[PDB]
């Protein structure tokens, strides 16, 4: 009786912490986007080659 | 007289790319 | 005169390995 209360405990954290895991990846993919095309803007110390090179 | 040009311009892309950091986190 | 220019190249060098790096990283 106390296994078969344990593991409902384990059962539904585990549907929870799926989906909070689920939402941190695509807040954490926007922030990669953000730091990486942020960054490629700071090409303009060269000209319009070190624009698209970057 | 390229080596000291070469320098100052390291130097002063570095303060430029802290100060585009700087204000771009604001 | 040869020794300084080497010495000035080799710090120029350090200075735009670093600024590269950092940059890189961005």
């Amino acid at each position: 009786n106390n296994a078969s209360g344990k593991l409902l405990a384990l059962d539904s954290q585990l549907t929870n912490d799926f989906s909070e895991k689920s939402s941190y990846f695509q807040s954490q993919v926007d922030k990669i986007r953000k730091e990486a095309y942020a960054g490629a803007a700071a090409g303009v110390v060269a000209g319009p080659f070190g624009l698209i090179i970057s | 007289k390229t080596v000291e040009v070469v320098k100052n311009a390291i130097e002063t892309a570095d303060g430029a790319l802290d100060l585009y950091n700087k204000y771009l986190d604001q």
